[PDB]
C-alpha cells in the first residue's frame, strides 16, 4: 500500500487523541455484540451472555486495549505493516482460524468508535485514511492464508 | 428480520435524525465517494465534487427513502419495491456496495448521535440497513 | 425471497434427489471438511474420518433438514426454527461457513444431476440455500 | 501458497480433460446469470436480456474461452501465479474495478462446471485442490488492491 503523507498525518494525528483503553474495549465490545458469533472465540473470557455483561467484562475491556495497542504499532511503521502483524497472522490463521471477514468487521467497527469519539474532526478524508489502514492491517493478518 | 425491539431503536434514531436527514444523506454519500472511490463508477453522469448540488440532491432522496422504509418497517419490501428493480435491472449495483453505504451512514449517525449509538442500537441499525440492502437486490436472488 | 418459479426448480431437484439425500448429505459434508478444513473446528467431538458413521449420520440429518425446508418452502423460517437457535446461540457458526456448505451441496447435485443443474436451476438452488442460510442465523441480525 | 504434489497432479490431470471453449463459456454464462450484476461489466457484449441469450452469446462463449485459457496458464506455472495475473490485476483493479468477491464467485462457479463435467472423477480432494488454485488466482488478481 503506497501511503500518502496527508494520510500518515491524518492517521498519526487522529491516533494522537485516541484513548486505547476505552476505544479498544468499546471496539471489541461492539464486535462481540453486533456480530455475536465472534464471542465463540472468547469463551475463555467467561460472562458474555448479555450486552451489559460484555461491555464491562474486564477481559474484553482488557483485551480490547491489547488489540488497539497493536493497531498503534501499525501507525508507527505504516510502511512495514506486512511484518508488524506477521506473527499474529499465524495466531489468527493457524491456531485460532478466524475467517478474514471478521478482521474487516472488527475494522469497520473500529471506524465507528473513532467516528463517535472525534465527531466532526473525523472528516470523510480522515475516515478514508483510516479505512485504508484498517484494510491494510486485515490483509497483514490474512497474509498467511493464501 | 426485525425484532419488535429492533424497531424501537431503528425508529428512535430516525426521529432523533428527523428532518436533518437531508444533510446526513449527503454526508453519507460523500463519505462513500471518499472512503470508497470505486463507488464513483456508478455516477459517471454526476459532478462528484464536494458539496456539489448533485450529491446533495441525491442525498436527500437516499435518506428520504430510508426515512420511508423505517416508517413502513413492518413492510420494507413493498416500501422499496420501485427501487429494487432500478438498482438491479437498470443499474446492476454490486451487492457489496450496499455494505459500504450502510457503513458510512452508521459513521454519520455516530458522529452526530454518539450518545445514542449504543452497541444495541448499532446492532439494530445494521440489521435494518441489511434488510434495506437485501430488498433492493431481490432481482439477484 | 423465493419466486413461484424458483420453487418449481428447488422442489424438482429435491425429488430428483429423493431418498438419495442420505448419501448426498454425507458427500457434501465430506466435501466441506476436505475443501474447507477450517470447518473441522466445529466438530472436535466427531471422528472426521472419511466414511466415519458420525459424518454419515450427521449427513442424513442435514439433507433431511433441507428436504424438510424445500417442502415447507413458503415458510422456511418456521421449518428451521429449532436449528436457527442452536446454530447461533450454542454453536455460533460463522455466517461464512454457510456459504461454503451450500457451495458443496451444489457441487454434489452437479456431479450427480448435471443434466438438471442448468444455470436457471443453479440460480434457484443458490437462492434457496441462501435463505436456508439466512434463517439459521436470525439471532445475529 | 505452498503446493502439494498430489495437488499439482490433481490440477494438471483434471485440467487434462477440460474443454476450455465449453467450460469457459458455461462458466461465464453461469456467472452472468446466477450473479446477474456481473453483466454490468459486459455491456459491450450486447444481448444479455435472457438466460437463453446469454448462454449462446458468441462474445460470452468466446470470452469464456479467453478467461479459462488464462486459468490454464496458472496450471502451468502454479508456483508463479503471483505474476501470471499481475497485469490482469491492473485490468481488473485500476481500469474495470471489479470487487474481488466476484473473482471467488466466478471461481466458485468454475468449481461447479468442473463438477458437472467430470462427475465422480471430481473427488473431494480434487475439489479441494482446485479450490486452492481458484483461491490463489483470485488473490493474484486482487494483489493490486491493498
Ligand atoms: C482486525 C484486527 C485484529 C487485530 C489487530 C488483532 C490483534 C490481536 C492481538 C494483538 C492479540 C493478542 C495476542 C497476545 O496477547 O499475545 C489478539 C488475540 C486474539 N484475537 Fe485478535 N486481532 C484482530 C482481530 C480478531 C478477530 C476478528 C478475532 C475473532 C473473531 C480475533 C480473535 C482473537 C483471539 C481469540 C485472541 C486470543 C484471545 C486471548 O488471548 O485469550 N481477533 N488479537
Ligand atoms: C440503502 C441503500 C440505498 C438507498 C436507500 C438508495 C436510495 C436511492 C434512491 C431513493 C434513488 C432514486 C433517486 C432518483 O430518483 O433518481 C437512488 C438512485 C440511485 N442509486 Fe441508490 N440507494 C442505495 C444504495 C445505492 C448504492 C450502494 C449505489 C452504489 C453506486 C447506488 C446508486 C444509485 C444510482 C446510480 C442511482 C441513480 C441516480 C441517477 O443516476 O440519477 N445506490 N438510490
Ligand atoms: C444449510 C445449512 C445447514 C443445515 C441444513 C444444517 C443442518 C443441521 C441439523 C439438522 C443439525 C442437527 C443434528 C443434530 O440433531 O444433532 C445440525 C447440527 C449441527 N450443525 Fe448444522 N446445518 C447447516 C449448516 C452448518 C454449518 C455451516 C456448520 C458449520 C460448522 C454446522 C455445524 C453443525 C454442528 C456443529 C451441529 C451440531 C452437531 C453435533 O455436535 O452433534 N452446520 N445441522
Ligand atoms: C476469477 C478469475 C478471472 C480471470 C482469470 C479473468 C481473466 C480475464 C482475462 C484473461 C481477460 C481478457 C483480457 C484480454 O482479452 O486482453 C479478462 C477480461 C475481462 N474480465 Fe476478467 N477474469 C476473471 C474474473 C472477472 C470478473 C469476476 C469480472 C467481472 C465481474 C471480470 C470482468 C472482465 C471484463 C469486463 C473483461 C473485459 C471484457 C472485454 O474484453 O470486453 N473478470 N478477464
Amino acid at each position: 500500500v503506497h501511503w500518502t503523507a496527508e494520510e500518515k498525518q491524518l492517521i498519526t494525528g487522529l491516533w494522537g487523541k485516541v484513548n486505547v483503553a476505552e476505544c479498544g474495549a468499546e471496539a471489541l465490545a461492539r464486535l462481540l455484540i453486533v456480530y455475536p458469533w465472534t464471542q465463540r472465540f472468547f469463551a475463555s473470557f467467561g460472562n458474555l451472555s448479555s450486552a451489559t455483561a460484555i461491555t464491562g467484562n474486564p477481559m474484553v475491556r482488557a483485551h480490547g486495549k491489547k488489540v488497539l495497542t497493536s493497531f498503534g504499532e501499525a501507525v508507527k511503521n505504516l510502511d512495514n505493516i506486512k511484518a508488524t502483524f506477521a506473527q499474529l497472522s499465524e495466531l489468527h490463521c493457524d491456531k485460532l482460524h478466524v475467517d478474514p471477514e471478521n478482521f474487516r468487521l472488527l475494522g469497520d467497527i473500529l471506524i465507528i468508535v473513532l467516528a463517535a469519539h472525534f465527531a466532526k474532526d473525523f472528516t470523510p478524508e480522515c475516515q478514508a485514511a483510516w479505512q485504508k489502514l484498517v484494510g491494510a492491517v486485515a490483509h497483514a493478518l490474512a497474509r498467511k492464508y493464501h | 428480520v426485525l425484532s419488535a425491539s429492533d424497531k424501537t431503536n431503528v425508529k428512535g434514531v430516525f426521529a432523533k435524525v428527523g428532518g436533518s436527514a437531508e444533510a446526513y444523506g449527503a454526508e453519507t454519500l460523500e463519505r462513500m465517494f471518499t472512503a470508497y472511490p470505486q463507488t464513483k463508477t456508478y455516477f459517471p453522469h454526476f459532478d462528484l465534487h464536494h458539496g456539489s448540488a448533485q450529491i446533495k440532491a441525491h442525498g436527500k432522496k437516499v435518506a428520504a427513502a430510508l426515512v420511508e422504509a423505517a416508517n413502513h418497517i413492518d413492510d420494507i419490501a413493498g416500501a422499496l419495491s420501485k427501487l429494487s428493480d432500478l438498482h438491479a435491472q437498470k443499474l446492476r449495483v454490486d451487492p457489496v456496495n450496499f455494505k459500504l453505504l450502510g457503513h458510512c451512514f452508521l459513521v454519520v449517525v455516530a458522529i452526530h448521535h454518539p450518545t445514542l449509538l449504543t452497541p444495541e442500537v448499532h446492532a439494530s441499525l445494521d440489521k435494518f440497513m441489511c434488510a434495506v440492502a437485501k430488498e433492493l437486490t431481490a432481482k439477484y436472488r
